[PDB]
Formats: structure tokens, C-alpha cells, sequence
């Protein structure tokens, strides 16, 4: 009744017609990249960068 | 206003619609199928179907559904779970009784040609490798198979020697067990209630019943460990807790936020979260600490979630599993179980306040209870949790039996059993 | 005749030669090293020293060595375990004192130049593909690794995240640190006494003492599934047994021949196999069961192995468990046990027979115990073990905490707690 | 004392510098194909079984 998404935790995969590819909601959950250095992605199958938040209009 | 209609057909088909005034208006299919009720004959199988939406059907071929949504700048997506697919659609206003005809032909009249399923095989590598560029993604596939016997320890990607290998024949098999109309819920949102309903009798016509016979799902106690050349080391510690929809579920969501399940600033250093501040007692290098939470409908997993230095990951799981030993103790101050319950209704009316959160709400109550309830119905039940509620739910995490998975270099990461 | 002559050096190294007079010769070096001896950091380098035997040295380039050997018609050849490593040589026996000099070459004084250690890291993944064809080999190093915590848990060959990586300096720290003098046994076959001697105060040099201090290798009771697309169900059981060199390791190795260890007869029914009689009495498909033994400096393991199909693989392993059953409580016949001790004692006598097979028994007795005892002193061993002692060692399996490794479809294997 | 070989079951590979890559003692392990149909399947690398160690002169 409430759902995967609504307690923090279990995953989900989308697919989409023009858009990306996207993986779970907490995932990669803040204040891990805020001490060290959690180097990003060196991409060898490259999806995007910013997901779609652009043409705003 | 209008709040929601809410109506039950005779064959088990749920049918709830909202009617806005906003432009935009979103279309939502929900259907009890998902990773969690395939055998080891057929694994994978759901992801492969995930990828197929824009395939040739009876009603349009793949040419005229790409061109004909792109037209009028419509979108289409799928959304999965363990226990759950989601076919979405949106437009404008003016447009949505075009791609309601698109979405009735997607999952109620597919085709699978030999030629088209062929030439999708090579997608299932591309898509597995780019959700695997998170390391969280794989530990979390690891802890699902540590801890469970079946159902609920298949992947939501498929396994490698499967690739290349998912037959159409099965793919016809799982859309005429799974996708069945008593299974089924069919979610509106600026739309209205009769023209919701005459798109029903258009796929009312087949396809009646409940489905197959899921297994329940066995718990494992179980341990997966992965060597590799990762920078970080990530782990999971988990025990069984409560089902979704009973008492005991919301006692476990107070007690996760009483721990700490993700920050509020913007660098903050977490000053109101129990697990972060007990491990940096006594570490002094970059680290992550959380409360997990995972509800099903027939079972559950709470836990805890670190990410550490290599040298440094036994120190960091002692540190953390030796909080939560002390509210199994009584140690819970008043004044915590109130700031925890405030994180939890603000979160939740927080989550429903886009049309796609919204959405996901409506869709998911209507799966697992049949019924909707507005959030003033949920915000009486989170107050009505006690105190020993919570203390006895942290007794039973103590107490029970665990289950593990890690990833990176883990020469000093404890086994499950020290 | 000459039996053997058997000497130790005053810093440990121990030589051991027998003069034949035989046309060919066969001069080996075994060495404590092997895969049980790394950390975290460094696995899979004793893998690349194992491909290195013919690179660059002090003393000869890698043209000499290939081109000088081949001259003469003469062999090298290395040989690993988890425990040990040996180094052979052979030839005709005019020639053996050309390869010795090239033996003490290629390990007394490497060299690892970084342009050819470079182009040697594509050798380690065609060597791994090529051993992983057999389905056996990667069933026994998921059983080490589930068996063990750390030591004997190291796998033969290197891990795929660490194929490109494995550096020169990596190298000449091994080597270092693993073959010094007091680990060493120079054995030969076709040569004198005082000729390997002298050959021996030209590596006395250096490499003076006791390498590093292993670690004891801690026990973990686990279980590793690995689902595929193989046709056949491979699956072990096993548990702690007993070091070698000791009273009941020699009972372990009798009871191993009362269960059935192999065939005698080409295309035979194994009429005296007791595991094998017990599967067949309701299991009508393609299988086979054997008994396991493996035995080491501080630890070992005992327990079954079964082959089957897959909709059967319950059942076979149940039968085979229960037989074991059988035999701990008591049930043991006398004339069992006496034909078992004429198949381990006629089999002792057989893997002798050879020069490889000599020479290899020849030097694991130097490494573990110091010394050489003739086969009579070995069957005198093999007859003193009483009935009383088999039944006690099938009790040590029954009651001991177990550890599992399976592959195939394992949507019928039982899993190790039930 | 005994070695690995001795008692059977632990495994041994071998390499060389003209002869193939070995692997086991007891692996391929008699009334396994005896018992039918145990194919053994074609390579994209591997080595050549005689090993050349038997051949008369």
C-alpha cells in the first residue's frame, strides 16, 4: 500500500522511448561525496551527464 | 478537489481517476508482474520485456509508434520493481486519447516477432553494464540473493549466460500468466472517470483471472562476498522484519529514521542523525552511514549500509551495529521519537506533490490494498506509534539472524559470523 | 639399488639423489611458495611467476634459454599447488649439466623487465580459459573459497580485475621473501651426490633463512551457488578433517576406499563402491559419486562429489549422505576394510613406478617432514589401522559443520542447511 | 609427507616450454561419460591434448 519507493531503500530500473536509462532513488545518497573524493564515472558505455533537465522551454 | 473516483469492475480491474485543470494529463498502467515471479527456467525474462514496449503489436507497427508519439511530443516509459511494472503516458490535454490507444496495444496485443527479438538481445548488455557504473547496484542484487532461498533473490537485470537467449516463445508465456485483468490497476490523472471506463471494455474482452501461484518467499541467512578493484568498500547487514501494511511495518520506518536515513543540508555534517555521530566517535576518515529499509508483501529487510576506506571497514560496521544495540536497551530519549516522526510525515507529503510521485502513490495502494486513503488517514497512523513499539523493534534486528554482502578490497571486512 | 642419499646443508637447504643408470636424467627444485602465501594486495602473482620460467635472467637472455634447451632435445616444466612449487628438468644424460646451470638461472636470479612482464599478462587469461573448459576446476576453488577464510581460500589462477596489473615489483618481492634456502629441496635421478653439492654453494649465497610467516588458515562453514548454463550439476560436501602426517589422516584415507575412489575396470559397474551401489538403488539417469580427500600442512578436508542431471541432483546427494550414515554408526564389515587397504596400498606402489611420479614423492616428503622413508615403512602405517578408527573418522563427517559449492541449474539442489 | 597427489582430489596445473597446460589428477574422472552422454564441447582457445609425452620414437 505504500509503496518500494516510499520507504527508502529497494531499487527500480527505467526504460524509456526518448529518454535515459535510470537506477533506484536513494542510491547514491548525499554526504558521500562531501569528504575525500568520490572520483565519478569514467564512462566506456556512455549515458548522460545531466539526465533531460534541460529545454526547460 | 474531486478527490479521487474509485471504481472495482467484475473481474477484478481497478479504475481511479483525478480530475485536474492542469495542460498536462499522465496515464498510468500497474500490474502485479516483476523479477520476483519467474523460475530458474526463465530468468530475465522481465527485463528483456521492459525493453520491448516500442516493438511491432496487432494494432500498430514499431514505425507508426515512434513516429506517432514523437508527433505530438508525447512520452512513454517502464518502470519496474521485484513485485511490480509500470507502463506510463504523457501529453498535453488534447492529445491523450491518441496514446491511450498505444498503451492497450503495447500490453494487451503484443507481438513477438523472431527478427525483432533478435536484434533487442545485444540492448540487455548495454543496459546492464551503464546500471552497473554504480557500485550500489550490484551489492544491493547481492544482498537480495544472500538472503533468500527463492522469489525474492532473482536479479532485476539478467544473468550473463542468459543473454542471447530469451526465446519468444517465453516472452509469450509471461504476458499470458502475468498480465492478467484481476492483477491489473489503471491510474488517471487529467482525465475523466467514463472515458477511462470504455477504454477498459477494450481489453475486458480477454485475458480474465488471477494469474500463477507465486511461491512465498524462504529466508536465507546467507553471505556474498566480492573481491574486485573498486575504491571504496560498500556493506550491507541486514535481519527480516514486517510485511507492508501492518503495525509493526511503521514501528521499523520511526526506528529508521531515528538512526539516520539521508541528509537535509546541503555539506552538513548530520548533527541529528545516531549512527553517523557514534561512528565518527572515533573514525577520522571520509565515510557514509544510513538505515535501510525494504518492505514487501510478504516480507522485509532493515539494516544498515556503509561505505568506508579499505582499512577502516571493520571499525565503521562495530561502530554502527554498537548503536543500535543500545536503543534494544532502552536508551530512546522522547524528544527523538517526536523529531524522527516529523522527518517521516514531511518526507511523505513531500513525495507526492508531483504528478509522478502522485502517481506512483495512487498506483501502488491500489495493487497491495485495493483501496485509497488519504494522507490524513496515514499521518494518524504514524502518530499512533509508541515508544516500546520502537525499542522492540530494534530487539528484533539484534536478535535475529543475518544476512551480509560486500564489495571492493575486503581484507579487513568481517565475515557475518564475527 | 643405492637407495638414496640424503643430506642437510647447515642452512636448511636438503639435497636427495639416487644414481640409476638409466639413459636419461631428471633433476627437479621444490620450493614452499604457491598461491596460500599471498595477501589481498598481491593475488594471482604466483600465476605469473608460474608463466615467467623462460624470461630474461642474470646469467642468460630468453633467447638462450629456449634456444639451448631445444638443442639438445631437454624439457623444463613447472609445477604449482596451494602449497608448493616445483621447477623440472630432464635429458638425455650426457647433457644435465648444461640444463642445471639454466635452472639456477631461472631461479636464483631473475630478472623482470617491465616491456616483457607487459606482454606477458594476455598468457594469464588464455591459461585460465583454457583450464575453465573442465567444469571441475572452478567447482574446487568456489569450495576453498567457502571452506576457508583466508590461506587456502587463494585460488591457482589470477582473478579477472587483476589481470593487467600484476607489477614487476610485485615479483621481486615474492621471490624475496618465498625461496630462501631453509624452504628449498634439490632432488635429482640420474645424477651423483658430490655433483649436486657443488651446484648447490652457487645458490647458497644468498637467500639464507625462513621466509615470512604465513598465516594459519582459519575454518568458515559456507556455501557458494553459481547458477550457468551447463548441462550437468556439479556439486561437493565436505568438512574438516585432519593434517597430513598424522594417525587419522591415514584412517581418512581408508575410508576413502571403502566409499569409492575411482574405477578399476574399463566401463565397470563399480561392484564394490559402497556410494555408488546406494545412489543406483533409485536413481535410473547418468551419474557419478566419488568420495574426496585433500589433505594439508594444518587443515584438510573430506567429504563426496556428484555428477547427475539436473531434476535428479537432490536425490543423488541425499543417498550418498545417508550411506556415511550408514558406516558411523557402526555398520562396517571386516572384510571391507581389508580390501580397502589392498587398493590404497597397491595404488601407493603404482604412482611410484615412473620417474615424474618418484621424483614428485620424493620431494614433498623433504618439504613437510624432512626426511625419506622407504614404502615398506609407508604399508606398515597403512596396516595398523583398526576398524575402530574408520568408524570414528565417518563420525568427525557426520557431526562436523559443512561447507557446499555447487554449478549448473541448481533449481533442485537442496541447499547446505537442509 | 604424502603428497597432494597422493591422496586424490586436490589440484595441480602445469606449464611448459614445449609441451601443453595441464590441470588434475583425478578430474576427468572414469564412469562419467561411461555412463552416456557427456559430450565434450569445441574451443575458441585451449591446448592439444596429447601433451606429445607419448609417442613411441
Amino acid at each position: 500500500m505504500l509503496s518500494v519507493a516510499s520507504r527508502s531503500g529497494p531499487f527500480a530500473p527505467v526504460l524509456s522511448a526518448t529518454s535515459r536509462g535510470v537506477a533506484g532513488a536513494l542510491r547514491p545518497l548525499v554526504q558521500a561525496a562531501l569528504p575525500a573524493t568520490s572520483e565519478s564515472p569514467v564512462l566506456d558505455a556512455k549515458r548522460s551527464f545531466l539526465c533531460r533537465e534541460s529545454l526547460s522551454g | 478537489p474531486q478527490d479521487l473516483e474509485f471504481t472495482r469492475l467484475p473481474n477484478g480491474l481497478v479504475i481511479a481517476s483525478l480530475e485536474n485543470y492542469a495542460p498536462a494529463s499522465r496515464i498510468g498502467l500497474f500490474i502485479k508482474a516483476g523479477s520476483r515471479y519467474e523460475d530458474s527456467n526463465n530468468l530475465g525474462t522481465s527485463h528483456l520485456l521492459r525493453l520491448a514496449s516500442s516493438l511491432t503489436t496487432k494494432g500498430a507497427s514499431s514505425f507508426k509508434i515512434t513516429r506517432g508519439i514523437e508527433a505530438v511530443g508525447g512520452k512513454l516509459s517502464v518502470t519496474s520493481t521485484r513485485e511490480s511494472m509500470a507502463y506510463t503516458v504523457e501529453c498535453l490535454r488534447d492529445d491523450i486519447e491518441i496514446l491511450m490507444e498505444f498503451l492497450l496495444n503495447v500490453t494487451a496485443a503484443p507481438e513477438f516477432r523472431r527478427w525483432e527479438v533478435a536484434a533487442l538481445q545485444s540492448q540487455l548488455r548495454i543496459d546492464k553494464a551503464v546500471a552497473f557504473q554504480n557500485p550500489q547496484a550490484q551489492v544491493l542484487e547481492n544482498l537480495h540473493a544472500a538472503a533468500y532461498r527463492n522469489a525474492l533473490a532473482n536479479s532485476l537485470y539478467c544473468p550473463d549466460y542468459r543473454i542471447g537467449k530469451v526465446t519468444p516463445d517465453q516472452l509469450h508465456y509471461y504476458v499470458q500468466n502475468h498480465f492478467t485483468s484481476a492483477r491489473m490497476a489503471l491510474i488517471g490523472l487529467g482525465v475523466s472517470h467514463p472515458v477511462l471506463k470504455q477504454v477498459a471494455e477494450r481489453f475486458l474482452n480477454m485475458r480474465g483471472g488471477l494469474g500463477l501461484s507465486g511461491a512465498k518467499a524462504k529466508y536465507r541467512g546467507g553471505e556474498i562476498r566480492d573481491q574486485n578493484g573498486d575504491s571504496l568498500v560498500h556493506a550491507a547487514l541486514v535481519a527480516e522484519s514486517a510485511a507492508t501494511g501492518s503495525a509493526e511495518a511503521n514501528a521499523f520506518s520511526v526506528l529508521q529514521h531515528v538512526l539516520g536515513a539521508g541528509p537535509h543540508v546541503k555539506r552538513g555534517s548530520n548533527a541529528t542523525s545516531s549512527l553517523y555521530q557514534a561512528v565518527a566517535k572515533g573514525v577520522h576518515q571520509p565515510f557514509d552511514v544510513s538505515a535501510f529499509n525494504a518492505s514487501y508483501s510478504d516480507s522485509g529487510l532493515f539494516g544498515i549500509y556503509t561505505i568506508s576506506q579499505a582499512a577502516s571497514a571493520g571499525d565503521v560496521i562495530k561502530s554502527a551495529y554498537d548503536q543500535v544495540k543500545a536503543i534494544a536497551q532502552g536508551n530512546l530519549s522522547n524528544t527523538d521519537v517526536q523529531a524522527a516522526k516529523n522527518k517521516l510525515k514531511a518526507g511523505y507529503l513531500m513525495s507526492v506533490e508531483s504528478s509522478e510521485g502522485f502517481l506512483d502513490e495512487v498506483g501502488s495502494q491500489a495493487l497491495v490494498a485495493g483501496s485509497y486513503m488519504q494522507p490524513s488517514t496515514v499521518l494518524q497512523q504514524i502518530d499512533s506509534v509508541a515508544d516500546a513499539d520502537v525499542i522492540n523493534a530494534a530487539k528484533k534486528f539484534v536478535s535475529g539472524r543475518k544476512s551480509m554482502a560486500a564489495s571492493g578490497n575486503l581484507g579487513h571486512t568481517p565475515f557475518v559470523d564475527e
